[PDB]
C-alpha cells in the first residue's frame, strides 16, 4: 500500500530531507539505504515509503523538486542524501522570487511536466498505491505556486487516490518577503479544493515552541524543523508500523474530515522539554497526554479553547500501560467534554505504537481537527486585506500574467472557508 | 550562473566602476592582471564571485562590464592604468567628442553613433552567461552622456532584453562639485525617460556624500576620489549578497520584492555605517548595536532628505563581517522602541535581515579606517521624494524663463520634451505623498 512522498522548493525540501533522515532511523536504513536494524517491525511496513532496489536496498519513494538547484544540492550533500534515487531530482534554475505566479504559470508551468513523468515512473512501480504526501510552504513561490500546481495536475491524473500535504503557513514572526499573505491565501484557496488532509503547520508556533518553552533565543530554520520531522514522524506512525486505527491515509481521511473543506489539522508533539537537569527527568502517561493536549504543545498558534474539536487522532510511542493510556485518555475527553463537539460521538481515536522515536523513551503525537484553526486563516487573510486594500506589490503578480480577480477570488474562498468552521463551533 | 553586468556610463560612471572594480578585486583576491590563486576551477566555474567575473583559459578573472564614454580622456586612464590588464580592450569604448553636458546630444546627436557599438558589445559579454540575472547602470545625472546616453541605452535594453531586472546607481547633482548650471535639466530628462526601463534605482546624492567625507572623514576638500571610495564601500555592501554566498546571506532580489511595491516607487534610501577615519577607528570597536543605530542618523544617508517626517514601507539591514542574528535582533528591539520609525498602515514593520561574513575591505592609500563589520540600510521611505522636489525646483525657475534651453532646441529636442518630463516628475511626486497616506 505504497504512497508517493513530494517535496517542493526551499521550505519543502529542507524539512522533507529531515523528515527522511529520521524515518530512515525508526526503519534501520542507513544512507546507502542498507537495513541494519534488529527487528521485523521495521521492515513488515516499509514498503509503504520504501522501494525495494537490487542489492537489497531501501530507496525513499520521494520526489524532489525546486525551481533552483542550490537547496536540492544540500540535500544531495545532506547526511542521507545518497539514499535518494538521483533520477528523482527535477529542477530548473531560474527560481521563483517568492512569487506564487512564477511557481504556479510560469517558470513552474515549464517544468511540472517532468515533475509529472518521475511522478507515474513512481507510481507505476506500486501495487497499490494510496496516495501522495506533499511537503512544502505556502509563503514562498515554488513550494506554495508551484507545489499546488503539482496537486491539480497530479488530482487530474490520480482523482481517485488520496493527497495529503505538509504545508508551513507564513508568519511576520519568522518571515522572509511581506507578500508571504498573498502566496499564501492563493494556496490556501487551492488546498480547500484540492486535498483531503492538510497538516497546518505554523511558524509563528514554531518559533514560539523553540523560544519560550526550548529556552531558544535564537532559533534558526533548522532548529524549526526539528520540531516538524519529528511531528511529522509521529502522525505517519500509523502508516509505517503495523496496528489497527488510522492505518492508511483514506482511513484516516474518514475519521478525521466530517466535512471535505474542514481538512486542516493542528498538529501537537510531546514531550517538549528544555535542555538542562529536567532533561533526563521520567515521563509518566498522565503528563505526556496532558502535554500534548497542550497549547503550547501545538504547532499551529490557534488556541484550542477557541474552539470545539470536530475530530482527534492522537498517536502514543515507546513502551507504556495500554490501559494508563486508555484511562487518561478518557480523563481528558471526560473532564474537558464541552471542547468536543457532542453530535460526532466518540471523536477521539488513540493508537499505541511500540518503537519510540530517538532520543525519547516515550512520546505523543496529537493531531486535531478544530475549529479553532479559523484563527490561522484569520490572521492571513487580515495580513492579505491590508496589503490588497492598496493594491501594493500586486505588480509582481499581474506582471506573470495575474489578475486582480483572481486575489479577490482567493480571499473569498479562504473567508468562506473561516465562515464554514464558525459554523460548527457554534452548531 | 545567475550573472550580472556592469555599465559604466560617463565620467562618474566610469571613474566609481574603477573604484568598485578594484574593490571588488581586493575582496576577491583577485590580482591587477586577474589572477586568482584561490580559484582551482580554471576557465570557469559557477562560485559566487562569478556573478561579476568571467573567467579566461589562462586564468584572468575579467569583469562582467562594459565602460562606455562619449570622450575618450577618463576611460584612456583605465586604458593605461593600474587595472588595464583586467578589461579586454573591446569593453572600453570611447567617442572623441562628448555630450557637452546636454541630454540631447547624449541621447540623439553624438549617442546614436556608438549606440550599435555599445549594445554588439554588450550582446557579446550577454552571450557568454549561461543564465543572465540582469544589468547594473553607473551614471550621473547631470552630466550629458549620463543623462542623456544612458536613458538611449536604458531604452534600447529593455527592447532587446525585455524585462530582465536593470538597476541603477544614480549620481545626483550638488552644488559643490557640479560642472554645469543645466544639470536641473537632464536630471529631469533622463528620470522621466528611464522611469518605465529601470526596475530599481539607487540614488547618491554628491552633498550627502560630500558632507560625511567633510565630517566623518575630516576631508577638507573631498575630490572625486574621495568621493568615490565611499561610494564604491555602498555599492560593494549591496553586491556583496550576489558575489559571496553564505547561509544568512539574503540576495539582492529578495529584498527588492520588499523594497518596490508600485513599480514606480523604486527608488530606496541608502544608509551606510561605520565610516570612520583610522585615528578615530583606533582601540575603538563599534558594535552591531551602534552601526545599527548609526543607520537612522540622516547624516549617514546616501541621500539627503528626513525620513523622520516621512513614511517607511521598507527597512532591510544588510550587515557584512563580525556579525551574528542575536545582536542584531538585540540591536533592532532597542531601535523600535526609540527612534521615529513610522510605517504606512499598509505594509508590514519587520526589518528584513540579511548577513554576509566576509569582512569590509579597503584600499591601500584610502580614507576609511578598516572595520570589522559594517551595515548597509536599504530603506522605502516617502521622505527620499524630498530629492525630487528639490531638483524639480530648480528646473522650474530656469524652465519658466526657458533659459538655455535653445541648446536643446538646437539639437533636435522639443519643448514638449521638458513639460512632459516634468509633468511626470510631478505625477512622481504625488505618487510619494499618496502611498503615505493612510487607508480607508
Ligand atoms: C538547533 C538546536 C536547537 C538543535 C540542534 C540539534 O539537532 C537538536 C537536538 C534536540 C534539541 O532540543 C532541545 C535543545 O531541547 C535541539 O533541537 C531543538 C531545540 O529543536 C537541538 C540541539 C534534542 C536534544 C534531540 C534529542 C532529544 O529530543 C530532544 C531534543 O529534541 C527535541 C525533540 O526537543 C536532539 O538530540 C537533537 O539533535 C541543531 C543542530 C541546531 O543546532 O540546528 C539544527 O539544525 C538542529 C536542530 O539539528
Ligand atoms: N561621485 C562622483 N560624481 C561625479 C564624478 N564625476 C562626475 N561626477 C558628477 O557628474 C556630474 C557631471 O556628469 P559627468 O559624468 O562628469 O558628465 P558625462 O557623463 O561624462 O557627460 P558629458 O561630459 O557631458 O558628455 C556632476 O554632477 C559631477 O559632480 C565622480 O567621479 N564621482
Ligand atoms: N520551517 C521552515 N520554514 C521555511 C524554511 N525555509 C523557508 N521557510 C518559510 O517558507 C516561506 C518561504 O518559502 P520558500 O520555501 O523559501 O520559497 P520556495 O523555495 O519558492 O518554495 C517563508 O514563509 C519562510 O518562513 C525552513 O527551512 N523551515
Ligand atoms: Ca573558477
Ligand atoms: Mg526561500
Ligand atoms: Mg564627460
Amino acid at each position: 500500500r505504497e504512497i508517493v512522498h513530494i517535496q517542493a522548493g526551499q521550505c519543502g525540501n529542507q524539512i522533507g530531507a529531515k523528515f527522511w533522515e529520521v524515518i530512515s532511523d525508526e526503519h534501520g536504513i542507513d544512507p546507502t539505504g542498507s537495513y541494519h536494524g534488529d527487528s521485523d517491525l521495521q521492515l513488515e511496513r516499509i514498503n509503504v515509503y520504501y522501494n525495494e532496489a537490487t542489492g537489497n536496498k531501501y530507496v525513499p519513494r520521494a520526489i524532489l523538486v525546486d525551481l533552483e538547484p542550490g537547496t536540492m544540492d544540500s540535500v544531495r550533500s545532506g547526511p542521507f542524501g545518497q539514499i535518494f534515487r538521483p533520477d528523482n531530482f527535477v529542477f530548473g534554475q531560474s527560481g521563483a522570487g517568492n512569487n506564487w505566479a512564477k511557481g504556479h504559470y510560469t517558470e513552474g508551468a515549464e517544468l511540472v511536466d517532468s515533475v509529472l513523468d518521475v511522478v507515474r515512473k513512481e507510481s507505476e512501480s506500486c501495487d497499490c498505491l494510496q496516495g501522495f504526501q506533499l511537503t512544502h510552504s505556502l509563503g514562498g513561490g515554488t513550494g506554495s505556486g508551484m507545489g499546488t500546481l503539482l496537486i491539480s495536475k497530479i488530482r487530474e491524473e490520480y482523482p481517485d487516490r488520496i493527497m495529503n500535504t505538509f504545508s508551513v503557513m507564513p508568519s511576520p514572526k519568522v518571515s522572509d518577503t511581506v507578500v508571504e499573505p498573498y502566496n499564501a491565501t492563493l494556496s490556501v484557496h487551492q488546498l480547500v479544493e484540492n486535498t483531503d488532509e492538510t497538516y497546518c503547520i505554523d511558524n509563528e508556533a514554531l518559533y514560539d515552541i523553540c523560544f519560550r518553552t526550548l529556552k531558544l533565543t535564537t532559533p534558526t530554520y533548522g532548529d524549526l524543523n526539528h520540531l516538524v520531522s519529528a511531528t511529522m514522524s509521529g502522525v505517519t506512525t500509523c502508516l509505517r508500523f503495523p496496528g489497527q486505527l488510522n492505518a492508511d491515509l483514506r482511513k484516516l481521511a474518514v475519521n478525521m474530515v466530517p466535512f471535505p473543506r474542514l481538512h486542516f489539522f493542528m498538529p501537537g508533539f510531546a514531550p517538549l522539554t528544555s535542555r538542562g537537569s529536567q532533561q533526563y527527568r521520567a515521563l509518566t502517561v498522565p503528563e505526556l497526554t496532558q502535554q500534548m493536549f497542550d497549547s503550547k504543545n501545538m504547532m499551529a498558534a490557534c488556541d484550542p479553547r477557541h474552539g470545539r474539536y470536530l475530530t482527534v487522532a492522537a498517536i502514543f510511542r515507546g513502551r507504556m500501560s495500554m490501559k494508563e493510556v486508555d484511562e487518561q485518555m478518557l480523563n481528558v475527553q471526560n473532564k474537558n467534554s464541552s471542547y468536543f463537539v457532542e453530535w460526532i460521538p466518540n471523536n477521539v481515536k488513540t493508537a499505541v505504537c511500540d518503537i519510540p522515536p530517538r532520543g525519547l523513551k516515550m512520546s505523543a503525537t496529537f493531531i486535531g481537527n478544530s475549529t479553532a484553526i479559523q484563527e490561522l486563516f484569520k490572521r492571513i487573510s487580515e495580513q492579505f486585506t491590508a496589503m490588497f486594500r492598496r493594491k501594493a506589490f500586486l505588480h509582481w503578480y499581474t506582471g506573470e500574467g495575474m489578475d486582480e480577480m483572481e486575489f479577490t477570488e482567493a480571499e473569498s474562498n479562504m473567508n468562506d472557508l473561516v465562515s464554514e468552521y464558525q459554523q460548527y463551533q457554534d452548531a | 550562473m545567475r550573472e550580472c553586468i556592469s555599465i559604466h556610463v560617463g565620467q562618474a560612471g566610469v571613474q566609481i566602476g574603477n573604484a568598485c572594480w578594484e574593490l571588488y578585486c581586493l575582496e576577491h583576491g583577485i590580482q591587477p592582471d586577474g589572477q586568482m590563486p584561490s580559484d582551482k576551477t580554471i576557465g570557469g566555474g559557477d562560485d559566487s564571485f562569478n556573478t561579476f567575473f568571467s573567467e579566461t583559459g589562462a586564468g584572468k578573472h575579467v569583469p562582467r562590464a562594459v565602460f562606455v564614454d562619449l570622450e575618450p580622456t577618463v576611460i584612456d586612464e583605465v586604458r593605461t592604468g593600474t587595472y588595464r590588464q583586467l578589461f579586454h580592450p573591446e569593453q572600453l569604448i570611447t567617442g572623441k567628442e562628448d555630450a557637452a553636458n546636454n541630454y540631447a546630444r547624449g541621447h540623439y546627436t553624438i549617442g546614436k553613433e556608438i549606440i550599435d557599438l555599445v549594445l554588439d558589445r554588450i550582446r557579446k559579454l550577454a552571450d557568454q552567461c549561461t543564465g543572465l540575472q540582469g544589468f547594473l547602470v553607473f551614471h550621473s545625472f547631470g552630466g550629458g552622456t549620463g543623462s542623456g546616453f544612458t536613458s538611449l541605452l536604458m531604452e534600447r535594453l529593455s527592447v532587446d532584453y525585455g524585462k530582465k531586472s536593470k538597476l541603477e546607481f544614480s549620481i545626483y547633482p550638488a552644488p559643490q562639485v557640479s560642472t554645469a548650471v543645466v544639470e536641473p535639466y537632464n536630471s529631469i530628462l533622463t528620470t522621466h525617460t528611464t522611469l518605465e526601463h529601470s526596475d530599481c534605482a539607487f540614488m547618491v546624492d554628491n552633498e550627502a556624500i560630500y558632507d560625511i567625507c567633510r565630517r566623518n572623514l575630516d576631508i577638507e576638500r573631498p575630490t572625486y576620489t574621495n568621493l568615490n571610495r565611499l561610494i564604491s564601500q555602498i555599492v560593494s555592501s549591496i553586491t556583496a549578497s550576489l558575489r559571496f554566498d553564505g547561509a544568512l546571506n539574503v540576495d539582492l532580489t529578495e529584498f527588492q520584492t520588499n523594497l518596490v511595491p508600485y513599480p514606480r516607487i523604486h527608488f530606496p534610501l541608502a544608509t551606510y555605517a561605520p565610516v570612520i577615519s583610522a585615528e578615530k577607528a583606533y582601540h575603538e570597536q563599534l558594535s552591531v548595536a551602534e552601526i545599527t543605530n548609526a543607520c537612522f542618523e540622516p547624516a549617514n544617508q546616501m541621500v539627503k532628505c528626513d525620513p523622520r517626517h516621512g513614511k517607511y514601507m521598507a527597512c532591510c539591514l544588510l550587515y557584512r563581517g563580525d556579525v551574528v542574528p542575536k545582536d542584531v535582533n538585540a540591536a533592532i528591539a532597542t531601535i523600535k522602541t526609540k527612534r521615529s520609525i513610522q510605517f504606512v498602515d499598509w505594509c508590514p514593520t519587520g526589518f528584513k535581515v540579511g548577513i554576509n561574513y566576509q569582512p569590509p575591505t579597503v584600499v591601500p592609500g584610502g580614507d576609511l579606517a578598516k572595520v570589522q563589520r559594517a551595515v548597509c540600510m536599504l530603506s522605502n521611505t516617502t521622505a527620499i521624494a524630498e530629492a525630487w522636489a528639490r531638483l524639480d525646483h530648480k528646473f522650474d525657475l530656469m524652465y519658466a524663463k526657458r533659459a538655455f534651453v535653445h541648446w536643446y532646441v538646437g539639437e533636435g529636442m522639443e519643448e514638449g520634451e521638458f513639460s512632459e518630463a516634468r509633468e511626470d516628475m510631478a505625477a512622481l511626486e504625488k505618487d510619494y505623498e499618496e502611498v503615505g497616506v493612510d487607508s480607508v
